[PDB]
DNA sequence: GGGGGGGGGGGGGGGGGGGGGTTTGGGGGGGGGG
DNA sequence: CCCCCCCCCCACCCCCCCCCCCCCCCCCCCCCC
């Protein structure tokens, strides 16, 4: 079937060398000007693939962990025909898709979507950090030193079980020097909490990314996701296995909102604006709504010439009556605040604060993981009802409050970290 | 005489088992044959007495939903070729794999190409006659059908699960033939068919298909164990279109089989050999609220008269003699306002929530107790029995996965219901703060073991109370009556104010109605099951405007389908209301007169909307909305000015 | 192909289906054309399973329980029908469908064998098969009392009304295979546990003989249910006027019942020879003892408290054992010492018949209720009162031809059906004046020894072992009872010189070669040897030119690997040996050929403490021997201390130095 | 409200009115009871039933039960001049509770 | 007919001589009929033994 | 007629291959302060 | 006296082992002396 191959691999090469709409080879001009910048990849919209010939992307969706690795060697093999002069060395190119197909909610996922393509939306509540896979791997027979390799398409290998021409059982090694790795990245995928189904509790999904989509999200951000929904059998019933979802995809200044925003700076009325437009059907509060704008701001965070830093973030205290609209302003500034979470006084436990420690179910090893004040950073942190707070708890803003920082040692993890909130 | 790959029996010949086993004798083909003939005459040509055949709709139903799931009802199958009911119950697993390719058949019969939808039917063996409590199963139903009663305990993920799996031998020709999965055990390949010896093995990556997985550990109902015993239980398995039906902390009904597996962990544990059990689930109901095309109708006629509020309020609690306030406060509560987010920025409540607060021995509980009856979802709790936690919400390290994982408190439990909390003074303060989040802001935030994150609670909370001390005193105002604070107490935007005064007229009154409710709920007081039916009907009818069985429908049919919208209210008739009733609460004692209590008048005239299944708020809804506000809080007063008070207000209530 | 297996077993089901069922308007009702559907099956055993040698229709219709869901109903519902009939006198046809249904249970209980003539798939098909079996006895017997077996006594009756001619070959055929239902449904019995030898064994053996199918206990295959059956059916009563009746087509298969009957009952089990209390207490007593010896057998103190002794041996040289009641008895510390060798010598191994008192553990035995118990000894005295001699003149008058063409079966269930009768009517009469040892008559007429004789010279000349045996328990009975007439009283000394020559040399061979075969084997040799010696005796050609036949090395062998046993065996066992010894060494006095060290070692054995019982007769003829040998041996040696060697080996057969070894001068 | 020591997560754990359900609950020195146990029988006494919300397990237990309680008055001494209000501690609520003293 | 399964029986002794304590347990009373007494702690789901 | 030698079965040893080997939250009990 | 706090309790190599194969010993049978 290699020739099949090959001809899979020519009409992807023929796709990136022909496709053009309005005089203008998109993708010969995306891959030339993705190689300038060193970054070698090509973000294909499957669009533009069904338009081209349907025939390509049925076999795509029929099968994608097959013919993405076909389609990332097509893509390699174009970008040196467009940037190397041959007869006078680049990496596997990584393939990220753009979609249109119809969602399918994070909790309808289920036993029929298995290795199809998925598109999806949630919320990211973890962001692990980064791990390295092989792509190319050199490998020596401990006994004989007969060397082979494994090259490796991370969409689902192992060593071989032995020798491949007495040389004992399981023989062979990696050469780690002359190997090849690629970054890898876990993120959870929380679904939309305006879709849970009522009285449930929100579900998620563990799923991963690698090359240059590695790094592209936050915790707290909102996104669509294109990805394989596939499958692992974890160590943790009978015949079960892990759901998980191998991403292709991701979608979470531009030069006219730099001028749209020169333009609203330059308006004299900016004030009046902002202060009308924070909590619109709340009357009154004029005083506390400028207060609220001046907190989303901040101001000005500076270091000196010893080292030393000084706070940049404003924090605010509103204290009053029952029914004075406070929680109702908490809530929205939980919206417009680019960075923001929302928790209450009696929600809430030091750990889940500050920060907590975990045991990463993938690895099955220890890790520490961040509570609302590390999730706030770079935003507000609003605490609603925050009277009704226990006292341990009021203690453990003090350091991220003030501070600015959270000390760590818990599971031996000695660790220090960052909340500017 | 005959084809052997065609020969088959009369039923009388099925009748006349001549197998050992059941199973052995299911299993034999000709019998197969005869029975899979036998299944799908059934299906075909039993009827309603209407003569419409039954489950020539239901499979007509299924492809409209594009289902996998085929409804049979057992008792049907227990009128018609009863042996294959008796078959069924003896044998299931072998009978519903026959039962499902006649299944399948039928529908692809009826639709043409619906193997293209599915390549599969299961079919769901509804009203099984006989039932089992946890206690009661035993090794005489190892293999059995049974249908079991249970809570929903704990609940898993919905993980994928192997259906039909080829395997890869690492040596040799490496392909074996397609195992099927069951629900107890992994496969187990003793030796590779090919080579006829052992070897490593592997799943085949092309040829291998999943079905969803889900366990569920079921236990005993609390108001069906015994007492000194503990709680029994089992771990219940869902699959395929089973998954995620129920969730935990509610009962169910369970048909399925309840089979045994070897487990070297019992055995090792307990020193001998003794095997795990399962309930493999065929199919799951949740334990009236439903409702049909004539009800809709009727519900759309009864709601047209005029006096339909009143009507409905007399319904309410009909056991319980006056109290009208208390009864209007809970019909209020229990339609609820209408929900609203403006652009998207600012959401507001639309649950109302009642306070009942008042002396011992004036109804308050069972007033709780009926509505935990009448709710579609509701949660009774009361005083030290609660917990903040087990209230809001809670979380737990999974002892599967050892992450951490949110358990639902009462008012995720309650969410789009009504949850009830009796003894609401004598609950803990630390309890009583959490209520505060999800009684306004219609939610939870709960920021725990690295968890981080808000659940919807759209509850409206009903709560009774005693006074300080142990009952009220009139003397004082509300702020001195009770230990609850002005923002909790200002969340529950209905106060009624319940006295136990002596009364001759009225004690007599409810006195003779408590002794004819007592005699007319007597134990000893067209066949005659269905006889005293309607004698119980009659009975009903003596003091019930409309049927609670009706009621339950109409509530739940007002609550999901109905959305009443303030089209031309009298704003200034409100915004008067207000600005005297916080005017005359500059009393530092009395009731706290907030900008959620204007909501209130607004969410609650939406309410009385909402029970004539009415698209408007009339002046009429709106008028009897202001009446119960200022009902409520002219009695949050001390004495010696409600006179007073009464007096001032009288203006804009005595216009209606 | 295994595609042929199940079109077969589709189509036997189909079958079954067509025989009939309960009607529920239960009672069983047959089906239309359903004798044509039990020849149709009658045809599929001969089709395929007879013709090809199969087994595969006798197995499919045990899984389609033809047998028992159809075939008894019809028989019984049938005997219900003449049964009424006949009180108050279109059974025409329905006679029809109870005769195949006879046929049909014939077949299916006919006994089965394997050799290496039976098909790969006949020896494959066995087990399963023989269990099946198991379950048609079990529901033959039981079945409302087994009233089938009153439907099959009255079939036979409906022939035995008309008259002797009358009775064609139809007719002497069907009362044949009427005998040969009772015949088979008497002879199922569990199957061997039959293992393949290629691979080796595991780290354990076979986890359980137990052949039995789940729905079966052994008590349900027991002869008590037999009997029991038997006795509310009458069937007794049909043997036992069917036999009063010979006056000789079906004698054979009524011989084989009565074999099939006594195959593995032991005569004295009905003779007495709180009662079950009191014997109880008897046997917890006997077991108490060795308790007891165990216990002076056991530390006093737990197993980790273990210190060392030390046996310095005569010589300057030290050995080491654990034992604490060792440390203080050498006796248990040499015995201990020889116990914990790793080493031991390996020992070289060692069907159409069924088991018996030929091949059965000697201890064996049938535990009857009581009420079976009396109406099988009574079924049996009626019997030896009635049937015994014309029955066995017919059949040996029949044998005296054919001998060339008897199969091995039936010369040994002859010999057995001889010797077990002969045997009960000895033993009845030593109990009972009443009863005459001239009823057993027939046993002596000249033809009967001389036939007997023949099968058993046959049987030894042609080394069928099976066949010796049995024909050696027949001659041990025979010279009972010749021993017995001889006190009683011609007859006596017509045998006493036919018996002569040859003969003597034979019975003389046996106890030569019994030392390589059974149990069993070896017992009847001694038996036999015993009641040789004392006829010869009882006549007295020369009396010590014949025991000297006996009285050679290969002999003490058999007595000794007979011995060795001793635990197992029982008293009146043991006394016949040592009466053998206390003639060889004590009369003839040939003490030499017994100063042999294994006798030794076997002698300290059963008079250790956990040997015999303290209370046995014979540990009283064992140590009077003793006693006597081992002064007999002090003397010798005395004499002779070259014997100290000579002892541990066969004596010396070059005379010029045995005579001198013999005798010592 | 309880861990398991088998399954390890929370069970219901039956108390005395529970044990007492279609039966009879003795109490001795009932007046002497702490106010925070005295206000948890209420719901046992009326309306028979223990309803629970905690650790995530929630449960309506039947406690189906007649209280016979032993009371002191105050100070341990009885005084008839007074009522049989000011001779208890208890309060409204549970004295109504109660059918007769 | 379709097999009924062989019934199992169970011998249940009663009224013995004498209860033995806990604390009285002593191992040449193995396998020896006896009569004990306690006070039950906990007691185990219901399960199947494999008997045969 | 007994002893040696040839041939076949059965058992034991030796080698080779394979698999196994602490933090966070919650409730209830118990003790101390207003 | 009552309520809050805080304390407790709980969730890659080497050894053992087993399987397979080959040789040696011991018995039986036949021939020779
Ligand atoms: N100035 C206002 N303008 C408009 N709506 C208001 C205003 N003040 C209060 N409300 C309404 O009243 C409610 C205020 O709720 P909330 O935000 O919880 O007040 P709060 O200050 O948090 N009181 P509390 O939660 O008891 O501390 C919302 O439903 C608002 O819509
Ligand atoms: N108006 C009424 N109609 C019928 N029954 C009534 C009425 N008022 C009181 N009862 C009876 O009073 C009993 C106790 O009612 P309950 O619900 O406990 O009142 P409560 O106000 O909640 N008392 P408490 O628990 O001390 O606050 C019940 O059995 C009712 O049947
Ligand atoms: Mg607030
Ligand atoms: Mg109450
Ligand atoms: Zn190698
Ligand atoms: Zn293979």
């Amino acid at each position: 079937n290699d020739d099949d191959n090959t001809e899979i691999i020519k009409s992807f090469k023929n796709f990136i060398l022909e496709f053009r709409l309005d005089s203008q080879f998109i993708y010969r001009d995306q891959l030339r000007n993705n190689i300038l910048v060193k970054n070698y990849s090509l973000t294909v919209n499957m669009e533009h693939l069904i338009g081209y010939n349907e025939d390509i992307y049925k076999k795509l969706s029929d099968e994608p962990s097959d013919i993405i690795p076909l389609f990332e060697t097509a893509i390699t093999q174009v970008a040196k025909r467009i940037s190397i002069l041959s007869r006078a060395s680049l990496p596997t190119f990584q393939l990220i898709l753009n979609s249109n197909a119809n969602q399918i909610p994070l909790r309808d996922l289920d036993s029929e979507h298995v290795s199809k393509i998925v598109r999806l939306s949630g919320i990211i509540i973890s962001t692990s950090v980064l791990s390295s896979r092989a792509t190319y791997l050199s490998i020596m027979c401990r006994n004989c030193r007969h060397t082979t390799s494994i090259t490796i398409n991370n969409f689902n290998v192992s060593l071989p079980r032995s020798c491949l021409s007495n040389c004992g059982p399981d023989p062979y090694i990696i050469i780690h020097e002359s190997s090849k790795f690629i970054d890898q990245q876990f993120l959870k995928l929380q679904e939309i909490p305006e879709l849970v189904p009522v009285g449930e509790m929100p579900r998620n999904l563990t799923m991963t990314c690698d090359r240059y989509l590695t790094n592209k999200v936050i915790p707290g951000t909102r996104v669509t996701i294109v990805g394989i929904y596939s499958i692992y059998n974890s160590k943790n019933g009978v015949a079960i296995r892990t759901p998980y979802i191998k991403i292709l995809g991701i979608q979470s200044f531009t030069e006219e909102e730099e001028e749209e925003f020169l333009q609203l700076s330059r308006n004299p009325k900016l004030y009046e604006i902002l202060t009308n437009s924070i909590a619109p059907s709340i009357f009154g509060n004029e005083d506390i709504k400028k207060a609220i704008v001046c907190l989303l701001m901040g101001g000005s965070k500076k270091i000196l010439p010893d080292g030393m830093r000084l706070r940049g973030d404003i924090n605010v205290l509103l204290l009053g009556d029952p029914g004075t609209a406070k929680s109702q302003l908490l809530k929205f500034v939980e919206k417009v605040s680019p960075i923001a979470v929302y928790t209450s006084g009696k929600g809430s436990s030091a750990a889940g604060l500050t920060a907590s420690v975990q045991r990463d179910p993938m690895t099955r090893e220890f890790y520490l993981e961040g509570g609302a004040m590390v999730l706030a950073d770079g935003g507000v942190v609003c605490i609603d009802e925050f009277d009704k707070m226990r006292d341990e708890d009021r203690v453990a803003i003090h350091e991220a409050m003030e501070q600015q920082t959270i000390s760590i040692a818990k599971a031996g993890i000695t660790t220090v970290l960052n909340s500017r909130t | 005489d005959i084809d052997p790959l065609r020969e088959e029996l009369t039923l009388e010949s099925l009748s006349n088992v001549k197998a050992n086993s059941y199973s052995e004798w299911i299993t034999q083909p000709n019998v197969s044959r005869t029975i899979a003939r036998e299944l799908k005459s059934f299906l075909l040509e039993y009827t309603d007495e209407t003569g419409r055949s039954v489950y020539g709709a239901r499979i007509r139903t299924l492809g409209e939903m594009n289902s996998e799931s085929l409804e049979v009802n057992y008792r049907h199958l227990a009128e018609s070729k009863a042996i294959l009911a008796l078959f069924l119950a003896k044998c299931p697993e072998e009978m519903l794999k026959i039962f499902d390719l006649v299944a399948m058949e039928a529908t692809e019969l009826h639709y043409p190409d619906y193997a293209r939808i599915h390549s599969e039917i299961h079919v769901r063996i509804s009203d099984f006659p006989t039932i089992y409590s946890l206690r009661e199963l035993r090794e005489s139903n190892l293999s059995s059908l049974v249908r079991v009663t249970g809570v929903v305990t704990r609940r898993t993920g919905v993980f994928p699960q192997l259906k039909y799996v080829k395997f890869n031998c690492l040596k040799c020709g490496s392909i074996l033939g397609p195992f099927f999965q069951d629900s107890n055990e992994e496969i187990r390949i003793s030796f590779c068919t090919n080579c006829k010896s052992k070897g490593p093995f592997r799943v085949n990556g092309e040829k291998t298909v999943y079905r969803n997985y889900q366990r569920v550990t079921l236990q005993e109902a609390p108001g069906t164990v015994p007492p000194g015993r503990l709680p029994r239980h089992r771990e219940v398995i869902l699959l395929a279109d089973l998954v995620d039906v129920s969730k935990p902390g509610e009962e169910v009904e369970v048909t399925g089989i309840y089979k045994n597996n070897y487990d070297g962990n019992l055995n090792a544990k307990n020193g001998f050999p003794v095997f795990a059990t399962i309930i493999e689930a065929n199919s799951i109901k949740r334990r009236v609220f439903s409702w049909t095309e004539e009800e809709e109708r009727e519900f759309r006629k009864i709601s047209r008269d005029r006096g339909i509020i009143d009507k409905i309020i007399s319904s309410m609690a009909p056991s319980i003699y006056g109290h009208r306030d208390i009864k209007t406060a809970v019909a209020c509560s229990l339609f609820g306002g209408v929900p609203k987010n403006v652009n998207g920025k600012h959401s507001i409540r639309g649950d109302i929530n009642v306070l009942l607060l008042g002396d011992p021995g004036t109804a308050k509980s069972q007033i709780l107790k009926y509505v935990e009856k009448t709710a579609h979802r509701a949660v009774f709790a009361t005083g030290q029995g609660a917990s903040a936690v087990g209230l809001t919400a809670s979380v737990r390290k999974d002892p599967i996965t050892k992450e951490w994982t949110l358990e639902g408190g009462a008012l995720v439990l309650a969410d789009k219901g009504v949850c009830l909390i009796d003894e609401f003074d004598k609950m803990n303060d630390q309890d009583r703060t959490s209520i505060h989040e999800a009684m306004e802001q219609q939610s939870i935030s709960i920021s725990k073991a690295g968890i981080v994150t808000t659940l919807q609670a759209r509850c409206s909370i009903i709560a009774a109370a005693n006074p300080n001390g142990g009952r009220y005193n009139s003397t004082l105002p509300l702020a001195q009556n009770v230990s609850l604070t002005e923002p909790i107490l200002s969340r529950f935007d209905i106060l009624c104010v319940v006295r136990d005064l002596v009364d001759e007229e009225a004690d007599e009154r409810l006195a003779t109605f408590v002794v004819d409710s007592h005699v007319r709920s007597h134990p000893e007081n067209l066949n005659a099951r269905q006889r005293r039916l309607q004698r119980q009907r009659k009975k009903e009818e003596e003091i019930s405007p409309i049927p609670q069985e009706l009621l339950m429908k109409y509530i739940h049919y007002a609550r999901t389908k109905i959305y009443p919208k303030l089209h031309q209210m009298d704003m200034d008739k409100v915004s008067r209301v207000y600005a005297d009733l916080r005017r005359e609460s500059i009393s530092t004692g009395s009731f706290p007169i907030t900008v959620r209590h204007l909501e209130s008048i607004l969410r609650i005239a939406e309410s009385f909307a909402k029970m004539r299944l009415s698209e408007f708020v009339s002046s009429y809804d709106l008028d009897r909305a202001i009446k119960v506000v200022v009902d409520s809080f002219v009695d949050a007063q001390k004495v010696s000015v409600r006179r007073q008070l009464r007096r001032s207000f009288a203006i804009y209530t005595l216009g209606h | 192909a295994d595609f042929s297996l199940t079109v077969l077993r589709a189509r036997i089901a189909l079958l079954a289906t067509a025989i009939g069922g309960p009607d529920y308007t239960p009672p069983y009702k047959l089906g239309d054309d359903c004798l044509a559907c039990l020849k149709d099956l009658k045809r599929w055993f001969k089709l395929v399973d007879d013709q090809q040698k199969r087994w595969d229709v006798a197995m499919a219709v045990a899984e389609y329980r033809i047998l028992t869901d159809d075939l008894l109903p019809i028989l019984i519902d049938w005997e219900n029908k003449c049964s009424l009939a006949a009180k108050l006198a279109n059974k025409a046809y329905y006679d029809k469908i109870a005769l195949n249904c006879l046929q049909l249970l014939v077949l299916m209980t006919w006994p089965l064998i394997v050799t290496e003539q039976s098909s790969s798939n006949q020896i494959t098909l066995y087990g399963e098969l023989k269990k099946h079996q198991l379950v048609y006895k079990k529901t033959i017997l039981s079945m409302e009392s087994g009233k089938v077996l009153r439907a099959a006594i009255r079939l036979a009756l409906d022939v035995i009304k008309i008259d002797r001619l009358s009775r064609t070959p139809r007719d002497n055929m069907v009362l044949k295979l009427v005998l040969n239902f009772f015949r088979n449904v008497i002879a199922i019995e569990p199957g061997e546990f039959t293992i393949n030898t290629k691979k080796s064994m595991p780290k354990k053996g076979i986890t359980s003989i137990d052949t039995l199918p789940p729905n079966v206990s052994m008590d349900d295959i027991s002869l008590n249910t037999v009997i029991s059956s038997f006795h509310k059916n009458k069937v007794f009563g049909f043997l036992l006027t069917l036999t009063s009746s010979l006056s000789d087509f079906i004698n054979i298969p009524l011989l084989e019942i009565m074999f099939y009957f006594t195959k593995d009952v032991n005569q004295e089990l009905l003779f007495p020879r709180t009662s079950a209390g009191f014997e109880l207490s008897k046997l917890l007593q006997k077991e108490h003892q060795m308790r007891k010896n165990v216990i002076k057998h056991t530390s006093a103190r737990h197993s980790r408290f273990g210190g060392l002794l030390s046996i310095q041996t005569p010589d300057k040289t030290r050995l080491t054992v654990s034992g604490s009641q060792a440390l203080v008895d050498e006796k248990i510390a040499l015995q201990k010492l020889d116990d914990s060798k790793k080493w031991n010598k390996r020992i070289i191994k060692k069907e159409g018949l069924p088991n018996s008192l030929l091949n059965s553990q000697t201890g064996k035995a049938i535990f009857f209720t009581e009420s079976n118990g009396k109406h099988f000894k009574e079924f049996i005295n009626n019997f030896i009162d009635s049937g015994f001699n014309i029955l066995l003149h017919s059949v040996t008058n029949y044998f005296t031809t054919e001998q060339d063409r008897m199969v091995t079966l039936e010369q040994v269930e002859y010999l057995l059906f001889f010797a077990w009768f002969v045997k009960y009517q000895l033993l009845r009469s030593k109990i009972d004046n009443s009863a005459d040892i001239k009823q057993v008559s027939e046993a002596l007429k000249e033809v009967t020894f001389i036939l007997v004789s023949s099968l058993l010279r046959s049987a030894y000349d042609l080394k069928n072992w099976t066949v010796t045996h049995a024909g050696m328990i027949a001659f041990n009975e025979l010279l009972n009872l010749v021993s017995r007439t001889k006190a009683a009283q011609d007859i006596e000394f017509i045998v006493s010189r036919l018996f002569s020559d040859e003969r003597i040399q034979l019975l003389s061979n046996l106890p030569k070669i019994g030392s390589k075969y059974s149990l069993q084997f070896m017992k009847s040799c001694i038996e036999l040897t015993h009641s040789v010696l004392k006829v010869l005796e009882q006549y007295s050609v020369n009396f010590q030119k014949v025991q000297a036949n006996y009285m050679t090395e290969p002999v003490i062998e058999t007595y000794i690997n007979f011995l060795e046993r001793f635990r197992e065996l029982e008293d009146d066992s043991i006394k016949k040996v040592f009466s053998f010894f206390h003639r060889v060494f004590v009369q003839a006095k040939e003490q030499a050929l017994l100063f042999r060290f294994d006798l030794i070692i076997l002698l300290r054995e059963m008079l250790s403490p956990d040997g015999l019982d303290r209370m046995s007769r014979s540990r009283k003829y064992v140590s009077q021997f003793s006693d006597y040998f081992l002064a007999r041996l002090k003397k010798r040696l005395k004499k002779s201390p070259a014997w100290f060697v000579g002892l541990l080996f066969p004596p010396l057969h070059n005379s010029e130095v045995g005579f001198y070894q013999r005798y010592g001068e | 409200v309880v861990r398991d020591e088998e399954g390890g997560d929370y069970t219901i754990e039956a108390g005395a009115l529970m044990l007492a359900d279609n039966g009879i609950c003795c109490i001795d020195e009932f007046d002497k009871m702490d106010i925070s146990d005295q206000v948890a029988i209420h719901e046992a006494m009326e309306q028979q039933t223990i309803s629970i919300a905690k650790a995530g397990i929630h449960a309506t237990l039947n406690a189906r039960t007649s209280i016979l309680a032993a009371a002191n008055p105050v100070g341990g001494r009885y005084n008839r001049k007074l009522s049989l209000r000011g001779n208890l501690n208890m309060t409204a609520p549970i004295m109504s509770r109660f059918d007769l003293f | 007919s379709p097999e009924q399964t062989e019934r199992v029986f169970q011998i249940s002794f009663f009224n013995l001589p004498t209860v033995h304590r806990i604390r009285d347990i002593r191992s040449e009373k193995i396998g020896s009929l006896l009569s004990i007494s306690g006070t039950v702690t906990r007691t185990s789901e219901v399960r199947p033994e494999l008997y045969k």
